[PDB]
C-alpha cells in the first residue's frame, strides 16, 4: 500500500491541478467583471475534463527543425519533477520524512528551469530562444534569494525537515516572527512558479507564447501541468513555513482541513495578483532584486543569524 | 455493439472539441473590434469555453476578422498551415467573406475562402457580437454533428 | 526503497502520458504544418545564431553569489555548538563579504546590463 | 485653458518622506490596487445569459 | 547633524531599501556583544548532553564529582528549567 | 455572486483533502493503528530495529512491555 | 582497496583524457574541467564519510567552492576570446604563435 | 538487484561523464553532467551522506544553466552538433563507452584487478562500518564545525570569493 499511497499522491493532485484552471478561469473573471466557464454542466465543473480531453487528442505536430528528444524529454522532466516534489511536504505526516527535505525541494526546483531550458532551445525558434534566456536570468536572480531567504526562515526552525516546522510554529504563525523575508518569500514563489508579474518567459503579449509556443496537445497540456502543480505546490510550501496550523496527532484531519485551506487562499491570492497587475518588464524583474530584495535579505539573515544568539532562543535540531 | 461504442467514443470527442473551442487573436480589422465585444463581460466567450489564445500551435478556430489584403493572404495561408489538425475557419464580416466594401480593389482577396477553406460565414459589416457568438455556436453544432469514428467503423 | 519507487512512478507516468499524446491523436502531418512559426511570414533565418545576452557579468557572478550559499546553509546546525562568539563572528565575516561583492559591483557598473 | 496633468513636486517633510518610505517597502499602492479587483469580484457579473438572453437593440 | 541628518533624510527619501537593509545590519552586528544572554545561549547549548558523560574511576579523593545522578554535588541546570 | 466560484475551490479542496488523510491512515493501517515511527538519527533506527528483533515476528510496530518479561 | 573507488578514479581519468584533447569549442572543455571537479568531489566525500573523519567533511564544501571560481573564470576567459573573435573556437586562436 | 545499487550509479555516472567528455555541443555536454552529478549525488546519498549530496545537486545546476546561458549566447553554432552527428564525436563516445564496458566486465566476474590500484571488488556493503551516530548525522557535525573550527578556511574562502568578483569585474570589463 505503499503503491497506494503514490497514487494517492498524484491522481488527487493532478485533479486539483485540473480544477486550478477552472477556479482560475472563474475568479479571474470574476475580477473583470465576467463570469467565466459556465456552460458545461453546472458552474463549469467540466471544463478541466473537456479541455483535457482535446489536448490529449489533438494533434501533437513536431516542427521540423526540433531536435525530438530534448524536445520530448522537456515535458517529462517538468511533469516529473512537479510531482515529485510534492512527496517531501509534512501534510500531517509527510510521505517522504526526509532529513534534509527544504533543500532536497530546493534541488528539484532548481532542476525544473531545466525543462523550460530544454524545450525552448530543442524547438528551433527565435521566440522559444528568447523565452529560455528570459527563464535563465529570472530564476538565477530569484533562485538567489530564495535560498537566502530560507536559510534565514529555517534558522528559528532548527534543522531543515519540513515536519519540525510544525512543531516550531506550535503557539504562534512564523509569519508573526518573519514578516519581511515572507514578503519577499511570496514574491520568489511568484517569480520561481514564472507567473504574474513576472511571467515574461511566457510573456503572452510580446513572446505570443513563448517556450510554448511550438508546444501543441499533449506536450503544452503537460507543461501546464507542471506549471500548476508547481503553483500549488509553492503555495503549500509557503502555507507550510510561514501559516502554521495546529495538528492534533489523534486527529490529522484537522491538520489536513487547515493546512488545505491555507494552500486555498494563498493559491487565491496568486490569481488574484495576476488579475490585478501589469507585467514587469525584464531588466526590471532583475532590478528589483539584486538592488532591492538581495541587499534587505542579506540584512534579514544577519539579523536572524544574530537574534537566537542575543535572546538565547537557539531551537533544537532533533 | 461495436457500433454503440463507437457512438459513444463520438459523442465524447466530438463534446470535447466543441466544449473546448480554442479560437486565435488574429484580429484584421474593425471587425476585431466586435471579436473583442464578445470578449467582452457582456457576452463573455469564456463561458461557452472559448477562450483567445495565440501561436497557432495551439489554437483550433481561425476567426478571420478584417480585410484579407493581398500583402497579408500569404501570412494568413502559412498560419493556417501552422494550425494542427482539427481545424476550423469562422470568417466574420463581409470583407473576409466575399471583399466587403472594397471587393473591386487591386490589393483585396475577393474572400478569404480563396486562401483557406472557411467553416462558417458570419455575416455583417460588422456583425454584431451576437451574431459571431451565433456563428461561433454554430460552428459548436457542427463539431457535434461530426462522425470520424462512425466512418472509420465503416471504413 | 521508497524514494526511487517514487521517482520511477512519476517518470513512467510522465513517459506514459507523452505515449498517449503521441500515438492516439492520428496526426496528419506536412512540410508546411511543421514549419517554424515566426508570427505568419517565413523567418529570417536563424534560431542557432549566437543571441547576445548583456547579463553576462550578472550571470556569471549569480555562480558566485549561489556558490557561497554552500557555505552558508551549514548555519542552522552551526549555531548549536559551544563556541558561539566565533561562529556570529565568522557567519557575520561572510555576509558582510557578500554585502561588499555586491556593493563593488552595484558601483562598478555590475548588475547595469549591458547595451 | 489648459492644465498640467503631471507637474506635481512631492514634498519633502519628514512625515512625507516617511509615508514614501513606508509605501515603497510595505507595498500600499499595490495592496490598493488588490483592494480595487477584490470590490469588483463581489460586485455583480455583466454577462448575458445568450442565446437565452438576448443584448437589446 | 547637518551634513550627516540631511545626508540621513535623503538616503531616506531616494533608497529607503537601502537604509533599512544597513540599519538591520549594523543593528544585527553591534547589539549581540551588548545582550547579556548570548552567554546563557552558550550555556543552553554545553547544558545539552549528546554524548554520555562517561562516569571515571573513584580513586577517592575528589567530592565534587557525584557518586549518584540523584546526588546533589556536580553541576545543576535549574538556571535553564527557570529560565 | 461568486458563489459559482465556490464549487471549484469544494472539489478542489476535497482533492487536496484526499493526500493527507490517505498517507495518514496508511501510516496507521500498516504500522498497527499507532504513528509511523521515524529515524531521523541513528539512534532511532537502533531503536526500531531492536523492535523488530524483540517482536519475535519481525514486524517492529508489534510492541512488547511487561507481559514480555519474566 | 575497494571498489567504488575505482569507478570515480576511472571516470575522473577519462574526464583528464578529454580535457587534455581539444576538438572545436571552449565551453567543452570547461565541462569537462567541472566534470574532473565532480569526480574529485564525489571521491573525497567517499573517503572522509567512510573514515569517520568528521572534521574534514569541510573539505568537499571548499573544493566545490574554488571549482565554481574557477569556471567563472574560465566562461569570462571565453566571453573575452568571443568578443575579440565572434567565436569560441581554439583552433582559430593562433595569433600568439609568432 | 538491489545489492549493489551503488555500483550501477557509478557506471551511469562513468556514462554521463563519457558523455560531455566527448566534446558534444555544449548543451548535450551540460546534460551529460546534470546526469552525472544526478547519479553522484545518489552515489553520497547511499554512502551516508545527505547534504554534500543536495550540495552537489544544487550548485552544480545552478553552474549548468550559467554554462548554457553561455553557449546558446556565446558558444553556439549555426548546426550545433549531437553525439551521432560528426565522426569524431561518435568515435569519442565509442571509445569511452567500449571503453568502460570492459573495465567493468575484467571488474567484477575476477573481482582483483590489479589495475593502477588494486581493486578487489567483492561489494560496497562490505566496507562500512557498524557504528552509532546517537542523535547527530556525523556529516552535520562536520561541515557545521566550519564556523567554529576553520576559522582560518572561513577567511580565505571568502577572500577568495570577494575577489573572484573582482578578476569577474577587470576580466570582463574590455577597455
Ligand atoms: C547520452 C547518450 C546519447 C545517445 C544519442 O546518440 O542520443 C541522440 C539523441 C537524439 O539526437 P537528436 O539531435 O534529437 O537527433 C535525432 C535524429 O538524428 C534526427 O531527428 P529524427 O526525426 O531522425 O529522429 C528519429 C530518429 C532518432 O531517434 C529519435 O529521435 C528517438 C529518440 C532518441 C533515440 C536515440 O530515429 C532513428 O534514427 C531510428 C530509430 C530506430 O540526442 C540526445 O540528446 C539523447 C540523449 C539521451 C540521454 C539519456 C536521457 C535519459
Ligand atoms: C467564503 C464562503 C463561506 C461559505 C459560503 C457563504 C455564502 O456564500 O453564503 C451565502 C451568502 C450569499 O452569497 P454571496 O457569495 O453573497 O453571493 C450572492 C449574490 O448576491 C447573488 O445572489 P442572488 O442574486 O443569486 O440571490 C440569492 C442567491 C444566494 O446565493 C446562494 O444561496 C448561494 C449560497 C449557497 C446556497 O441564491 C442563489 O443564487 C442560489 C444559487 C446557489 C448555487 C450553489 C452555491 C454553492 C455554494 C457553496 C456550497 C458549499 C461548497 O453569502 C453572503 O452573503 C456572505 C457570507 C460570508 C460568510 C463568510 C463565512 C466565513
Ligand atoms: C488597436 O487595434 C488592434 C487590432 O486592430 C485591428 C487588433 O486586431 C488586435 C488583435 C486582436 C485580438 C488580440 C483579439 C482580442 C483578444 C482578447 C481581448 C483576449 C481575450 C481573452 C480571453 C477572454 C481569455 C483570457 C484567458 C483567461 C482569463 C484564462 C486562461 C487560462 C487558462 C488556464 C485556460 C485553459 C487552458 C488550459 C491548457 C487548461 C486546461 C487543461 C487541463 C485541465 C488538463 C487536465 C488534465 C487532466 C486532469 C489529466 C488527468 C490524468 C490523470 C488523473 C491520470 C493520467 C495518467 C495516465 C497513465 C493516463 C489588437 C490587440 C489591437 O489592439
Ligand atoms: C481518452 C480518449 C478516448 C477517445 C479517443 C478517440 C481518438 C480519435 C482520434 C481520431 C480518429 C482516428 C480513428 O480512429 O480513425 C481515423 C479515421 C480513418 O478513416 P478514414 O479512411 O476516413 O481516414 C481519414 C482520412 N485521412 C486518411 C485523410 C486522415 O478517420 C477519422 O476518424 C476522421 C474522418
Ligand atoms: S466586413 Fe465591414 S466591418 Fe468587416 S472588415 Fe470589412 S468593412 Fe470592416
Amino acid at each position: 500500500m505503499f503503491m497506494i499511497n503514490i497514487l494517492s499522491l498524484i491522481i488527487p493532485i493532478l485533479l486539483a491541478v485540473a480544477f486550478l484552471t477552472l477556479v482560475e478561469r472563474k475568479v479571474l473573471g470574476y475580477m473583470q467583471l465576467r463570469k467565466g466557464p459556465n456552460v458545461v454542466g453546472p458552474y463549469g465543473l467540466l471544463q478541466p475534463i473537456a479541455d483535457a480531453l482535446k489536448l490529449v487528442t489533438k494533434e501533437p505536430l513536431r516542427p521540423g527543425t526540433s531536435s525530438i528528444s530534448m524536445f520530448i524529454i522537456a515535458p517529462i522532466l517538468g511533469l516529473s519533477l512537479a510531482l515529485t516534489m510534492w512527496v517531501p511536504l509534512p501534510m500531517p505526516y509527510p510521505l517522504i520524512n526526509m532529513n534534509l527535505g527544504v533543500l532536497f525541494m530546493l534541488a528539484m526546483s532548481s532542476l525544473a528551469v531545466y525543462s523550460i531550458l530544454w524545450s525552448g532551445w530543442a524547438s528551433n525558434s527565435k521566440y522559444a530562444l528568447i523565452g529560455a534566456l528570459r527563464a535563465v536570468a529570472q530564476t538565477i536572480s530569484y533562485e538567489v534569494t530564495l535560498a537566502i531567504i530560507l536559510l534565514s526562515v529555517l534558522l528559528m526552525n532548527g534543522s531543515y525537515t519540513l515536519s519540525t516546522l510544525i512543531t516550531t510554529q506550535e503557539h504562534i504563525w512564523m509569519i508573526f516572527t518573519s514578516w519581511p523575508l515572507a514578503m519577499m518569500w511570496f514574491i520568489s514563489t511568484l517569480a520561481e512558479t514564472n507567473r504574474a508579474p513576472f511571467d515574461l518567459t511566457e510573456g503572452e503579449s510580446e513572446l505570443v507564447s513563448g517556450f510554448n509556443v511550438e508546444y501543441a496537445a499533449g506536450p503544452f497540456a503537460m507543461f501546464f501541468m507542471a506549471e500548476y502543480a508547481n503553483i500549488i505546490m509553492m503555495n503549500a510550501f509557503t502555507a507550510i513555513l510561514f501559516l502554521g496550523a495546529s495538528h492534533d496527532p489523534h486527529t490529522p484531519e484537522l491538520y489536513t482541513i487547515n493546512f488545505v485551506l491555507k494552500t486555498l487562499a494563498l493559491t487565491i491570492t496568486f490569481l488574484w495578483i495576476r488579475a490585478s497587475y501589469p507585467r514587469f518588464r525584464y531588466d526590471q524583474l532583475m532590478h528589483l532584486l539584486w538592488k532591492s530584495f538581495l541587499p534587505l535579505t542579506l540584512a534579514l539573515c544577519m539579523w536572524h543569524i544574530s537574534l537566537p544568539i542575543m535572546t538565547a532562543s537557539i531551537p533544537p535540531q532533533s | 455493439r461495436g457500433e454503440y461504442v463507437v457512438a459513444k467514443l463520438d459523442d465524447l470527442v466530438n463534446w470535447a472539441r466543441r466544449s473546448s473551442l480554442w479560437p486565435m487573436t488574429f484580429g484584421l480589422a474593425c471587425c476585431a473590434v466586435e471579436m473583442m465585444h464578445m470578449a467582452a463581460p457582456r457576452y463573455d466567450m469564456d463561458r461557452f469555453g472559448v477562450v483567445f489564445r495565440a501561436s497557432p500551435r495551439q489554437s483550433d478556430v481561425m476567426i478571420v476578422a478584417g480585410t484579407l489584403t493581398n500583402k497579408m493572404a500569404p501570412a494568413l495561408r502559412k498560419v493556417y498551415d501552422q494550425m494542427p489538425e482539427p481545424r476550423y475557419v469562422v470568417s466574420m464580416g463581409s470583407c473576409a467573406n466575399g471583399g466587403g466594401y472594397y471587393h473591386y480593389s487591386y490589393s483585396v482577396v475577393r474572400g478569404c475562402d480563396r486562401i483557406v477553406p472557411v467553416d462558417i460565414y458570419v455575416p455583417g459589416c460588422p456583425p454584431t457580437a451576437e451574431a459571431l457568438l451565433y456563428g461561433i455556436l454554430q460552428l459548436q453544432r457542427k463539431i457535434k454533428r461530426e462522425k470520424r469514428l462512425r466512418i472509420w467503423y465503416r471504413r | 526503497m521508497n524514494i526511487m519507487l517514487t521517482l520511477l512512478t512519476n517518470v513512467t507516468l510522465a513517459s506514459l502520458l507523452v505515449l498517449i499524446a503521441f500515438w492516439l491523436p492520428q496526426l496528419n502531418a506536412y512540410s508546411e504544418k511543421t514549419s517554424p512559426y515566426e508570427c505568419g511570414f517565413d523567418p529570417m533565418g536563424s534560431a542557432r545564431l549566437p543571441f547576445s545576452m548583456k547579463f553576462f557579468l550578472v550571470a556569471i557572478t549569480f555562480l558566485l553569489f549561489d556558490l557561497e550559499i554552500a557555505l552558508l546553509l551549514p548555519l542552522p546546525w552551526a549555531s548549536q555548538t559551544n563556541n558561539l562568539k566565533t561562529m556570529l563572528t565568522m557567519a557575520l565575516f561572510l555576509l558582510i563579504l557578500l554585502a561588499a561583492s555586491l556593493a563593488y559591483e552595484w558601483t562598478q557598473k555590475g548588475l547595469e546590463w549591458a547595451e | 485653458t489648459y492644465k498640467f496633468v503631471n507637474m506635481r513636486e512631492p514634498s519633502m517633510d519628514m512625515k512625507s518622506v516617511t509615508d514614501r518610505a513606508a509605501q515603497t517597502l510595505l507595498w500600499t499602492e499595490l495592496v490598493r490596487g488588490l483592494g480595487m479587483t477584490l470590490s469588483y469580484l463581489f460586485r455583480e457579473p455583466a454577462t448575458i445569459n445568450y442565446p437565452f438572453e438576448k443584448g437589446p437593440l | 547633524a547637518g551634513r550627516i541628518a540631511s545626508f540621513l533624510k535623503n538616503a531616506w527619501a531616494k533608497e529607503p531599501v537601502l537604509v533599512a537593509s544597513f540599519a538591520i545590519g549594523g543593528l544585527a552586528i553591534i547589539l549581540p556583544s551588548l545582550s547579556p544572554y548570548t552567554n546563557y545561549a552558550i550555556r543552553i547549548n554545553r547544558a545539552t548532553p549528546y554524548n554520555y558523560p562517561v562516569p571515571l574511576r573513584d580513586d577517592g579523593n575528589m567530592p565534587d564529582v557525584p557518586s549518584h545522578p540523584q546526588d546533589p554535588q556536580g553541576p545543576s541546570l535549574e538556571w535553564l528549567k527557570n529560565l | 455572486m461568486w458563489f459559482e466560484i465556490l464549487p471549484g475551490i469544494a472539489v478542489m479542496a476535497a482533492c487536496l483533502f484526499i493526500p493527507g488523510m490517505a498517507t495518514a491512515h496508511i501510516h496507521k493501517f500498516t504500522n498497527g493503528g499507532k504513528e509511523k515511527r521515524v529515524a531521523h538519527f541513528s539512534y532511532q533506527w537502533n531503536l526500531m530495529e531492536r523492535d523488530r528483533c524483540i517482536s519475535g515476528v519481525n514486524r517492529y510496530h508489534v510492541t512488547k512491555g511487561l507481559e514480555n518479561i519474566d | 582497496m575497494p571498489l567504488v573507488y575505482m569507478n570515480i578514479i576511472m571516470a575522473f581519468a577519462i574526464a583528464l583524457a578529454g580535457l587534455l584533447m581539444y576538438r572545436s569549442h571552449l565551453m567543452s572543455s570547461l565541462l569537462c574541467l567541472e566534470g574532473m571537479m565532480l569526480s574529485l568531489f564525489i571521491m573525497s566525500t567517499l573517503i572522509i564519510l567512510n573514515t569517520h573523519f568528521t572534521l574534514a567533511n569541510m573539505m568537499p564544501i571548499i573544493l566545490l567552492v574554488f571549482a565554481a571560481c574557477e569556471a567563472a573564470l574560465g566562461l569570462s576567459l571565453l566571453v573575452m576570446v568571443s568578443n575579440t573573435y565572434g567565436t569560441d573556437y581554439v583552433q582559430n586562436l593562433n595569433l600568439l604563435q609568432c | 538487484m538491489t545489492m549493489y545499487i551503488a555500483f550501477i550509479l557509478s557506471t551511469i555516472f562513468v556514462i554521463g561523464f563519457v558523455g560531455f567528455s566527448s566534446k558534444p555541443s555544449p548543451i548535450y555536454g551540460g546534460l551529460g553532467l546534470i546526469v552525472s552529478g544526478g547519479v553522484g549525488c545518489g552515489i553520497v546519498l547511499n554512502f551516508g551522506g545527505s547534504f554534500l549530496g543536495l550540495m552537489v545537486f544544487l550548485i552544480y545546476l545552478g553552474g549548468m544553466l550559467v554554462v548554457f546561458g553561455y553557449t546558446t549566447a556565446m558558444a553556439t553554432e549555426m548546426y550545433p552538433e549531437v553525439w551521432v552527428s560528426n565522426k569524431t564525436v561518435f568515435g569519442a563516445f565509442v571509445s569511452g563507452l567500449m571503453m568502460e564496458f570492459c573495465m567493468v566486465y575484467y571488474a567484477l566476474k575476477e573481482e582483483e584487478v590489479e589495475i593502477i590500484f588494486k581493486f578487489n571488488g567483492l561489494g560496497d556493503w562490505v566496507i562500512y562500518d557498524t557504528g552509532d551516530s546517537g542523535f547527530f548525522s556525523e556529516e552535520a557535525m562536520g561541515i557545521a564545525a566550519l564556523y567554529s573550527y576553520g576559522t582560518w578556511l572561513v577567511i580565505v574562502t571568502g577572500w577568495s570569493l570577494l575577489i573572484g568578483v573582482v578578476v569577474i569585474m577587470e576580466i570582463t570589463r574590455g577597455n
